[PDB]
């Protein structure tokens, strides 16, 4: 199995108390119901089956942003050692299953109202001791710690061992061909989210290749003629919404393998990452399988916000990281579509059109996000769509850097 | 200080450096086995009555502390006599049939297992057929003491030795044995820990890491 | 517990069960040997128990 986890909680920015209304804990940690392995049940095949556009939540990923601040505010346990409470509300018992008002006469003496804290899952002697039971709190304190040493877009992790697809990872894929990128990071959070699997476990293979694919795909390079082991990720046509992606096993040229062992740390850079029902359920998936397998190694410092230097077993400056990657849904697709039109996948007057048709669409998910925030302000205690200054949205970050990582990749 | 009951004296004071761990070779397990007298040397009376060869309990050392023996011969439990006499023999005869399978002259200097050699010598005095230990009764330091146990073989059916890729579950060895006429209740005969007994322990033996929390 | 095994079966005297039953039988060939019993209890009938 794998007992040892690091966490980072989410960043006050510049604001009091954690960003997380008591509206919101019914909402997501209510019910009574465990909490935990929920993250997933807010997502559809796609952005226009949601309620993520103007209310409560207005985002695709409004959902997981605020849960995950929630999840800060009630996990003192594996800041100190005790339960706590913040406001009215401690977990029921040392399993930490849900949530649920202060008891009456025998309350856990108040959190602590601080920022950022460090998590160690030593910290809490019983959550070991109990492994099976409350496994989940792991892989999710992980999404967590995964979003919080970011503060513009999630920072997952790729891989591609030297080696062939493991087989019986040829075999699983090929039975999610169809499925869109959403019920993959499905099946994928779903997995590691129950019963600690050993990360030799076949699965943790598959749904790590299916990270790698998709990234692949993401960048071009792995697209429907330089398959992976024969998939790629078929991204719909902008001009009717690209924020989709479906796994298609094809059979054309295979990328030869890697020389080496190609390791790195990359995350959405602009703000467009919180509405790209695929540019999360992406993520969010490469994240499922670093949940149970620890944490590869130390994320690269350099480019990261200011709360997340040498974060004590996850951030890094030294050896032991990996330089992390940024990459702009924009400024990214623009190459994706340059590698499709070199590989004659497309036309090369397609392609100045491609951009077109999805350079608009990104600007749709623009004027929207920036609506949602001039909306819900955050001083409001609250915060849906975290804060983003109308800038980063042109922001080229690493991008060439990730668009070159790809090709090595899969070369 | 004090640590409930117990007071501890100020002063700290651990060994500063620890003895690399260093494997018996073929030969000096043959002498171990094979000298004149076995205690001390194999087994040891914990408290030898001058007067008479009598010892209530005894403590064991490495090749024979693995063993644990079988029901028959915790009821109706050895004197002291026949015990040397036993082992005396059996410690011998067991040289024998580990020794007609690797000729000494040719193959002294290979360090033997630990381990096997523990289960291999404990399955010999039980009576029990002792084939297949024997098949990787060395091992080269390189590869891991315990991996080897995996390595050559992934064997889950020999009772007290069951080798899986990871583990090797055997039942934990008996540092002490009790010769027929052994009471816990004398304040004076030493503190034996239940080890008197066959099956107080259940030693595990784990390869890695993710190996041990797959146990756990 | 033991894993189950491939081969051929044959009832063994080892084991938990197996010894429960022979120390058990052991014991209570100790009660009928018993002072109590050796004087009571007839001789030739207490060697048949």
């Amino acid at each position: 199995a794998q007992r040892q986890f690091f966490g980072l909680t989410y960043n006050f920015y510049g604001q009091p108390a954690p960003l997380f209304d008591l509206n919101d804990l019914q909402e997501l940690a209510g019910c009574y119901a465990r909490p935990w392995t929920s993250r997933f049940s807010h997502l559809a095949i796609s952005t226009g089956s949601l309620p993520v556009w103007s209310a409560r939540y207005p985002s695709v990923a409004s959902r997981n942003i605020v849960v995950n601040t929630l999840l800060g505010a009630h996990l003192n346990p594996f800041a100190g050692g005790q339960i706590t409470s913040h406001q009215g509300i401690t977990w029921r018992d040392p399993v930490l299953s849900s949530l649920a008002p202060v008891p009456a006469i025998q309350p856990p003496p108040v959190w602590a109202v601080a920022e950022n804290v460090l998590l160690d899952s030593n910290n809490y002697p019983t959550y070991v001791l109990n492994l099976s039971s409350m496994w989940p709190i792991n892989q999710d304190v992980h999404i967590m710690t995964m979003w919080a040493l970011s503060d513009q877009g999630p920072i997952y992790h790729l891989e591609v061992p030297v080696d062939p697809m493991p087989a019986a990872t040829t075999a699983a894929l090929m039975a999610y061909t169809g499925v869109p990128i959403a019920h993959l990071a499905q099946t994928a959070y779903r997995f590691a989210g129950q019963l600690p699997q050993s990360p030799d476990s076949t699965m943790v293979s598959t749904i790590r290749w299916l990270s790698a694919i998709w990234f692949g795909s993401l960048t071009g390079r792995l697209n429907r003629s330089r398959t992976c082991n024969g998939f790629y990720f078929e991204f719909a046509k902008p001009a009717l919404n690209p924020d989709q992606a479906v796994l298609k096993w094809n059979d054309g040229a295979r990328a030869a393998p890697p020389a080496a062992a190609q390791s790195s740390y990359i995350r959405c850079i602009s703000p467009h990452w919180q509405h790209q029902i695929v540019e999360v359920a992406g993520a969010l998936m490469s994240q499922s399988v670093t949940a149970v397998t620890g944490l590869p190694a130390l994320i690269d410092e350099a480019t990261l916000p200011a709360w997340s230097q040498g974060v004590a077993n996850l951030t890094g400056n030294g050896q032991g990281v990996v330089p992390c990657l940024d990459y702009n849904p924009v400024p990214m697709a623009a190459a994706r579509h340059l590698q499709w039109r070199q590989d004659g996948l497309i036309t090369a007057a397609q392609e100045a059109q491609l951009n077109n048709d999805y350079t608009a669409y990104a600007l749709t998910i623009e004027r929207h996000l920036t609506a949602m925030l001039v909306a819900n302000p955050i001083a409001a205690g609250r915060m849906p769509i975290q804060p983003f200054n109308a800038a980063d949205f042109g922001q080229a970050g690493q991008t060439a850097a990730a668009v070159a990582l790809a090709q090595a990749m899969f070369v | 200080a004090a640590v409930f009951g117990i007071q501890l004296v100020p002063k700290l004071n651990t060994s500063t450096t620890r003895r690399t761990f260093l494997p018996l070779r073929f030969d000096l397990l043959l002498d171990r086995l094979q000298s004149t007298n076995l205690h001390g040397v194999l087994y040891r009376a914990l408290d030898f009555n001058p007067v008479d060869r009598s010892a209530t309990v005894i403590q064991t050392y490495p090749p024979l502390n693995a063993w644990s023996p079988h029901h028959a011969f915790i009821e109706n439990p050895l004197d002291y006599r026949d015990w040397t006499e036993f082992i005396h023999d059996r410690a011998l005869a067991f040289v024998g049939v580990l020794t007609q399978r690797y000729p000494l002259t040719q193959n002294a200097q290979r360090y033997t297992n630990p381990l096997v050699l523990g289960a291999a010598f404990g399955d010999f005095l039980n009576a029990r057929s002792i084939d297949i230990f024997l098949d990787r009764l060395f091992y080269d330091p390189t590869q891991d003491s315990p991996i080897t146990a995996i390595t050559k073989f992934p064997y889950q059916w020999t009772i007290d030795s069951n080798v899986t890729t990871d583990s090797v579950r055997t039942s934990a060895g008996c540092k002490y044995i009790t010769l027929y006429g052994y009471d816990p209740s004398r304040p004076s005969t030493p503190a034996t820990y239940g080890k008197h007994r066959p099956t107080y322990a259940t030693v595990f033996y784990y390869s890695t890491l993710p190996a041990r929390s797959r146990l756990l | 517990n033991q894993p189950l095994p491939r081969l051929t079966v044959a009832p063994t005297y080892d084991s938990a069960m197996s010894n429960w039953i022979s120390t058990t039988i052991a014991f209570f060939i100790r009660v009928v040997n018993s002072v109590n019993m050796t004087a009571t209890v007839n001789d030739l009938t207490r060697r048949t128990m």
